């Protein structure tokens, strides 16, 4: 009860919050999910159960006195000699204001920046979202605009190979006026991809602009990340001292 | 790649009624001609060649008649035209401009590859292009299942193409419940049978009484003996002879084609429960044969084109250099340093220890470090991955450092040609999902980022002299007391703990747990994973490993167990034993466990899609549950293969696909509109613009004539423009409305009211109204008649989707529009009133117990009076399921479990029939008996739920992300508690919610009343 390993109604997720990356070696003793106890060792970078059950405690044919003496004994030597094959190394210490009041309002002050910090990541996150289908959507129209480009080149390199020996005709013939002609189509169709690589151009500035911009969202979602996570681990922690403060069942 | 938007142009939703389109003719000349937005392409090349002649060089153009159109298209598609029938508004032009050219090449293929390009969102051309083998080898090897699938169906032609297209739609078994049985006269069941008489269409009633057992062939000789007799010899001999008909459901397309009971299929079964005369219509087989045009499947162009060391061999540990990352998104102010986070995982588990590179800073990600395994080369399972990721880390605070993951990646250590990986690899790394705090995902897909604008990650695998190949099966195949543990293990949920202890007595009762092969997900995850000869002699034993139920093979599908061997008995479990029925039942699980596959080519995949080839049912929905996904580009190229070979197999079924597709892109534009451009116009104003574009001849042949995606068996006619409006909620939904073309429509469903909405995920509502379905089917199959209602929901694209609405209901809210609390009860006396009236109370108290167990069960989102719907008839509902499971535990870090739905004084003066102190009442009791055999029918079923929830881990689905979401349902139901001590708290919860009424009655010590 004393023990700084000893958790009591903590459940196999908060063990599992406490193990997350932890080192081989790292343990804590919680009751049973439900046999009252459950020791829950980190090896292979997995959390390991084993159950602690007579007069006397063990894992196997029982023989220890209390809890304490079944942890020790295995806090000095390897979990070998039971099954292989490390020590109980590092355990999760239940050790790290004064009055309800000043815990209660600093829970307030932290539970009101957590709020805060919560609706302004979903923001930047729908922020972020938005920009990444507008840049997919610009990369698309991008595409579609080099093949257009193609198209109306190709119509231009076919004009001027089958108007070349007509040109030719007509200006023997003095048909001046059909030359112009020929000219004047040819004039509109070249105003036209001018129109085109400009609009593919303008788009091309516009996703460089954009394709930077997202590049800032996601520096600004990275450095807020971290400190969201601490906040609600803080705002959890006061609820957690609050409770025990407070009159219990 | 696929379109921005629905738009008629680039950037441009509608085209306005008259516009200027650039054609280039093929003299080189180009003619600027005005055109109506909805005119043909034959009207366009018309007005186009009389013009063409008042321009140069027209002398060199051919007949109009020898050429088609080309333009560029949304998905930057170069599209040959040669539907020429096809609207300008419907070409899903870039700009408007169109290049006349003679058809070249296979017509035939380049129209169906039009088609299957529409259908699965993107062109089919894109995939010719993809460099990746598995790719290339995945669209010709498919070829086999498209090809054996089409072969079954055209068999037994015309029975069986018209049992692929007509499926029946039974329940899994003929046995019916006591309370169901009861409801029979004597095992007999009225039925009307209708005839359509020529040559008027004239609807003929014959009433039959029959045995509920009776085969279809059964009913239509009663029908045929009554509509003649009411001799002998010739009785027999009409009968033998007249067995040339077929049963349809009156109003929709739902076929008796099978020989089951006529109470095992659906319909009838659903008659039988709700009290109701059903209503069948006799038609002969030739007018239905002669309704189905023939499926030809054509073998694609792509089919027809032009020193190695074993692993336990190569004795050496693991290690994997990380080179540099070309950048990362990270503000050098706020980070101290950056590294690399990898692991080596099966499944979710690591195989051995998690290691880093050294800590390094953010302008500078280069690492050039060999990372050390505790995993000897050998010992590496065949579903080994290398799951990566690149974190920040920032200290300040004291010395407590807070890490961050930035972009994480996941790789295959063996191809699907088993090969081990060697060499060099860049990896384009993938956003961390929203939600998502650890450093690693596991759980996330393989392969690199197709968007190569992202950060780059450069690895190097060690060479050995040669091509490292997985060794192969045949080199991998080289008391009571105990009995009752194993029992007790192997009836615990799929999440119960497993200690060291069990694992060890797993492991050494191994050739035993063949004994109760249920016990296997238990057994598998006892398996050291890191041992070759634990998994060689795991192996043997999964080879000859008894059969097990399907529900719990499904387990063996989820992210837990990603071995190809389980996975391959996984499979076989379900091509034996699993319902077309359960099948349907469970695809939105059993698609999403495609995305946990190691490899696009796999025996889940080809089991789907022959399934999805051999039953149009099936088809239907394997096809959109895909083709919502199509933006996620995680699964994009996966699902785009598998669509692409289901719409090239799928036969006729693809001309109604891209009718359902083409009809919701009108939508999608229409309210994009109305959010967009139109978002500040008043309700007036947007209805006058609605009315007016539904109007227009583009739209109506769109919106008119095709199968309602929520469930093809309905047609959807003609739209009753009178009944169409925009939703007054904030992403302007459509409710719309359709006449159902049926002949006998009077009889089932005269209306087909559908809300369209773009705005929201409707994924989380379409998963939760799956479970009350298989929640309500289990109290049914218990002779528990809750009656629930799971109203049509699917997800048809990107946070866009389709309701069915329930017709004759309103919202408590509505109905309390005078101030009272006993409001609710007067309503329901006043749509009740006489002898009807204990049916309603009946119906009401019913339907909310199932809607008070299952909201509980699943902590559904805070119920209000706009969220609770009843019925006319007294039937309560639930609608808006966005949420589920622990949505509260992160922003408010409380730990209760919720009552979402508190059956206030309102809800209890109903139940209670007026009566003042409603707990206190033999009603209220009754009610709570409900409640509780609910409640503990659906903790008995625990591992289904569990399991069903497991399969949807990679979805996206922001409320399902890992298995500690899940634990919730271990809570509500109690599942680490003894089943006694489970009822107790719920009882708790109740009695907690509603603040006294629910207490005891039994006997607290032993629970006998
Ligand atoms: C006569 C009648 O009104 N019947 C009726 C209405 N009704 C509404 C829904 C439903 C489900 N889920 C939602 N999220 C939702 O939301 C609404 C606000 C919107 F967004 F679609 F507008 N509505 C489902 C069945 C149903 N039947």
């Amino acid at each position: 009860q004393d023990a700084e390993w000893y958790w009591g109604d903590i459940s196999r997720e908060e063990v599992n919050e406490k193990l997350r990356d932890t080192a081989d070696g790292t343990f804590l003793v919680r009751d049973a999910s439900t046999g009252d106890y459950t020791l829950t060792l980190r090896k292979g970078g997995n959390n390991k159960l084993i159950k602690i059950f007579d007069g006397k405690y063990g894992f196997s044919p029982l023989t220890f006195s209390s809890v304490v003496e079944l942890i020790n004994h295995y806090r000095n030597e390897s979990l070998a000699q039971y099954n292989p094959d490390v020590k109980l190394l590092y355990p999760v210490s239940k050790y790290q204001e004064d009055n309800i009041e000043a815990v209660g309002k600093k829970l307030h002050e932290y539970n009101t920046q957590f709020q805060e910090k919560s609706r302004e990541y979903d923001r930047l996150y729908e922020e972020y979202t938005r920009t990444s289908q507008e840049i997919q959507m610009k990369r698309t129209a991008i595409e579609a605009f080099n093949e257009t480009i193609k198209i109306f080149e190709e119509q231009c390199q076919t004009q001027e190979r089958y108007s070349k020996e007509y040109i030719e005709k007509f200006k023997r013939e003095g048909n001046e006026k059909e030359i112009q002609r020929i000219m004047h189509n040819y004039d509109k169709l070249k105003s036209r991809i001018s129109e085109i690589i400009d609009s593919r151009r303008r788009l091309e500035e516009d996703l460089k602009k954009q394709a930077a911009e997202y590049r800032e969202i996601d520096k600004r979602m990275n450095s807020i990340k971290p400190d969201l996570i601490q906040l609600r681990k803080t705002r959890d922690q006061y609820l957690m001292w609050l409770t025990q403060k407070g009159v219990r069942q | 790649p696929p379109r921005p938007s629905s738009g008629e142009l680039w950037g441009i939703h509608l085209m306005p009624p008259r516009i200027l389109v650039e054609c280039l003719l093929p003299n080189g000349m180009i003619v600027t001609l005005e055109c109506l937005r909805e005119a043909t392409l034959i009207t366009i090349k018309h007005e186009l060649f009389k013009e063409a002649r008042k321009y140069p060089l027209h002398q060199l153009l051919q007949d109009e008649s020898s050429y088609i159109f080309v333009s560029v298209t949304q998905e930057a598609e170069r599209e040959e035209f040669f539907d020429e029938t096809r609207r300008l508004c419907d070409l899903r032009l870039f700009q408007p401009f169109l290049k006349v050219i003679e058809p070249v090449g296979n017509r035939e293929e380049k129209i169906l590859n039009r088609e299957i390009g529409f259908a699965i969102g993107m062109p089919v051309c894109e995939f010719d292009m993809v460099k990746d083998p598995e790719v290339q080898d995945f669209r010709r090897n498919i070829l086999n299942v498209c090809k054996e699938a089409v072969d079954l169906r055209d068999l037994n032609s015309p029975h069986s193409r018209a049992m692929y297209v007509y499926p029946p739609n039974v329940e899994s078994s003929p046995e019916l419940p006591k309370h169901i049985y009861n409801k029979l006269d004597k095992g007999q069941i009225i039925v009307v049978i209708w005839v359509i008489v020529s040559p008027n269409n004239d609807k003929q009633k014959y009433t039959l009484k029959i045995n509920h057992d009776c085969v279809p062939e059964q009913v239509i000789a009663e029908a045929i003996r009554k509509k003649t007799r009411s001799s002998e010899q010739l009785k027999l001999c009409v009968l033998e002879y007249q067995g040339k008909y077929i049963l349809k459901v009156c109003g929709c397309d739902e076929y008796f084609l099978e020989k089951y009971p006529l109470s095992q299929y659906k319909y009838i079964r659903s008659c039988i429960m709700l009290g109701r005369m059903p209503n069948l219509m006799l038609m002969a087989k030739e007018s239905l044969y002669s309704q189905l045009p023939m499926d030809c499947f054509t073998m694609p162009s792509y089919s027809r084109r032009i020193s190695t060391k074993s692993l336990w061999v190569i004795n050496s540990a693991l290690r994997i250099k990380i080179l540099c990352a070309t950048y990362v998104n990270v503000n050098i102010r706020d980070i101290d340093k950056i590294y690399v986070r990898t692991g080596i995982y099966h499944g979710g588990e690591p195989l051995c220890d998690n290691v880093n590179t050294q800590r390094v800073p953010c302008s500078n990600p280069r690492w050039n470090e060999w990372l050390n395994y505790d995993i000897y080369i050998p010992d590496l399972p065949r579903a080994a991955r290398l799951c990566l990721s690149i974190c920040s880390v920032k200290g300040r605070k004291g010395a407590k450092e807070e890490h961050c993951p930035l972009a994480w990646g996941n790789i295959n250590l063996f191809d699907y040609t088993d090969t081990l990986v060697s060499g060099k690899m860049a990896l384009n790394l993938w956003p961390v999902p929203h939600g998502l705090e650890d450093l690693l995902n596991p759980i996330g897909v393989t392969g690199s980022n197709p968007n190569k604008e992202t950060p780059c990650l450069e690895l190097e695998f060690d060479w050995f002299s040669s091509v490292v190949k997985f060794p192969d099966m045949s080199v991998i195949e080289e008391r009571e007391n105990d009995k009752e543990q194993l029992k007790a293990i192997s009836t615990r949920d799929p999440l119960s703990e497993i200690t060291e202890q069990e694992k060890d007595f797993l492991w050494s009762h191994r050739h035993y747990c063949v004994t109760i092969p249920e016990i296997l997900p238990k057994l598998l995850l006892s398996v050291k994973w890191n041992s070759r000869d634990e998994v060689a002699q795991m192996y043997c034993l999964v080879k000859d490993w008894p059969p097990i139920k399907p529900e719990q093979a499904m387990e063996l599908l989820d992210c837990n167990y990603p071995d190809p061997m389980v996975r391959g008995f996984a499979v076989r479990c379900l091509e034996k034993y699993l319902t077309d029925d359960k099948l349907s039942q469970y695809l939105i699980q059993l698609v999403q466990v495609l995305k946990y596959e190691q490899y696009l080519d796999n025996l889940l995949v080809r089991f789907l899609l022959k399934k999805a080839l051999t039953n149009q049912r099936i088809g239907h929905f394997f096809f959109w549950h895909l083709k919502s996904e199509m933006h996620n580009k995680t699964v994009s190229q996966r699902f785009g293969l598998l669509l692409e070979s289901y719409c090239r197999a799928c036969g006729m079924y693809l001309k109604h696909l891209n009718r359902q597709v083409e009809a919701m892109e009108k939508l999608i534009n229409l309210t994009d509109i109305l959010k967009q451009e139109k978002k500040d116009e008043t309700q007036k104003v947007q209805m006058k613009f609605l009315v007016e574009q539904m109007r227009r001849p583009d739209f109506m042949d769109a919106l008119q004539g095709f199968l309602s995606p929520l469930n093809p068996a309905h047609q959807l006619g003609n739209l009753r423009l009178e009944e169409c409006r925009i939703m007054s909620s904030a992403k302007r939904p459509l409710w719309l409305n359709w006449e159902n073309p049926d002949i006998m429509s009077e009889l089932l469903f005269q209306n087909n009211e559908i809300i369209f909405k773009n705005g929201d995920d409707l994924r989380q509502d379409m998963l939760t109204l799956q479970i009350i379905r298989i929640m309500e089917n289990i109290w049914q199959n218990q002779g528990l008649d809750l009656r629930m209602l799971p109203y049509g929901c699917l997800s048809i694209g990107d946070c866009v989707g389709l309701i069915e609405v329930v017709r004759n209901s309103h919202t408590i809210m509505q109905i309390q529009c005078q101030f009272n609390s006993h409001t609710l009860h007067q309503w329901l006396k006043d749509k009740n009133k006489g002898e009807i009236y204990d049916a309603a109370i009946d119906l009401f108290t019913r339907s909310c117990a199932g809607y008070c167990v299952a909201t509980f069960i699943l902590g559904i989102g805070d119920r209000h009076n706009s969220n609770i719907m009843v019925k006319d008839d007294g039937q309560l509902f639930h609608i808006d399921f966005g949420h589920f499971l622990d949505h509260k535990k992160k922003k408010f870090g409380y730990k209760r479990e919720r009552v979402p739905f508190v059956l206030t004084q309102d809800f209890l003066i109903v139940i209670s029939k007026g009566a003042q102190e409603c707990t206190k009442t033999r009603e209220f009791e009754r009610f709570q008996e409900m409640c509780y055999k609910a409640y503990l029918a659906i903790r008995q079923h625990a591992n289904l739920f569990i399991n069903l929830f497991s399969m949807m881990l990679g979805s996206g689905m922001p409320e399902l992300q890992s298995f500690d979401d899940i634990a919730y349902i271990r809570k509500t139901l109690a599942l680490d508690k003894t089943e006694q001590e489970a009822l107790e708290y719920f009882m708790k919860q109740m009695n907690d919610a509603h603040h006294g009424g629910w207490t005891t009655k039994m006997d607290w010590i032993f629970h006998t009343i």
